[PDB]
């Protein structure tokens, strides 16, 4: 409700590997950069030209914008730094910069790096920052169980890459956003060319399935509504020709 | 007779359908 | 890298994890392809998933691509048979069942068989009791 | 507070299932009129049997 989230936000757009967290992340940034406005990207296990070259798969040219300059992508490892290190990296290059939109893609990378009350410590440190400073984050994790770390963020994003009947068909819920009014329905992302590409559900008897599982049940009721009408007509053409022997017995 | 032979094969065919269903 | 499992089960997370990140980097940079077989999963680029599950007291082999950073890889799990003429895989039967992808994969085309053979006789049975019937009537309408 | 078998069902579900328990009171009335005009007609036959 509204047109998407606040400015001022958190973001998780969270997942299993092959899920497109980083190519929805990407958008955002694109779509910041589009906007006449300069966005980060902080890469934590991929590199920048790798990233140009797979997004252009998905149609994003991010290339233009680096050329800008509207686009800096940061890519450091988590393993090459402290966390504290990190952290001080990342506000440094932020200041500098003084972006609209920052993207840590993943930060679930910094977790074996460190101990968790300090890996608690340097996300809510981040998330803090960005905010207090205005600046609309994205967050991008990996993985069903329990994270924690949904809290500090104000929207979720759950990006899933389902294995139903031997194939793995891709589904997107926004499973939270914080002051709005949302959608608790699971849409369709499709990776494609053009891009990203939500589309609704199947709404009706077992759910919204969204796959092959939706062209089965499509399938389903349309020969079940041919198999009704053969049935009709059956029946109306039996009664019929009730009808003509009871008329001709009448006659007789 | 014969309308009614009509809708006996009428009816085997709807028998037909409905053990296809 | 067959398997790079064996660092893991053994050393410091931290320590084997660097030390994996560190060998990624030094492959990629001077340009070499690297396959690491493992027994965490988004340091790579692609990803096969390679299976022998179990299937009604038989084992059945399937493999399938859940990753592919920069192309658009198939989201079916096609059947990998390994003999000596080579590895070759197998696409799965579409429609009813989804894949199966084994030994069910036989027994379902034995049963859609034997159901299409089953729909033809039945036919056949109705064609000729109503060819019957015909009959009867010509016969009544003639006494 | 969701009351009888059925379970709290909670959802689209819920409303289906109120759906479809309408729909099968209506099927009940509908029903329930068929044979009593079957049973009307039923016997408009035996009485003009017992008139011829
Ligand atoms: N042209 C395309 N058509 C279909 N899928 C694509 C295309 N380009 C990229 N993809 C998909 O994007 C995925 C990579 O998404 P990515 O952002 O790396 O997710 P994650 O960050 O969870 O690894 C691949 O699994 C691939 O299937
Ligand atoms: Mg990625």
């Amino acid at each position: 409700a509204g047109g998407g989230f606040f400015r001022g936000s958190s973001i998780l757009v969270s997942g299993v590997a092959g899920a497109g967290k980083s190519s929805l992340a990407a958008h955002f940034a694109a779509a910041a950069c589009a906007r006449g406005e300069r966005a980060m990207y902080f890469s934590f296990e991929e590199a920048a030209d790798q990233a140009v070259r797979n997004m252009r798969s998905l149609g994003l040219d991010l290339g233009r914008w680096r050329d800008a300059g509207l686009l800096r992508f940061m890519a450091t490892r988590p393993t090459f730094y402290s966390l504290e290190m990190h952290l001080a990296v990342i506000l440094r290059e932020v200041m500098r910069f003084e972006p609209s939109v920052v993207v840590l893609d993943p930060i679930s990378a910094f977790t074996e790096s460190g101990d968790r009350l300090e890996v608690q410590s340097m996300l809510l440190r981040i998330v803090d920052f960005l905010k207090n400073r205005g600046i609309t984050g994205i967050f991008t994790h990996l993985a069903t169980t329990d994270a924690g770390l949904s809290s500090l963020m104000d929207g979720w994003v759950l990006m899933l890459n389902r294995e139903v009947n031997g194939e793995f068909n891709r589904e997107l819920y926004l499973l939270k956003a914080r002051g709005m009014a949302h959608s608790n329905q699971v849409r369709e992302f499709l990776m494609s060319d053009r891009g990203i590409s939500l589309l609704p559900p199947h709404l009706g008897e077992g759910g919204a399935l969204t796959g092959t599982a939706r062209k089965a049940e499509e399938a389903r009721l349309r020969r079940a509504e041919i198999e009704r009408q053969t049935e009709l007509g059956r029946l109306q053409q039996q009664i019929e020709q009730r009808r003509r022997r009871a008329r001709a017995q009448i006659e007789a | 007779l014969e309308a009614e032979l009509q809708a006996e094969e009428i009816a085997l065919k709807a028998l037909v359908e409905s053990e296809s269903a």
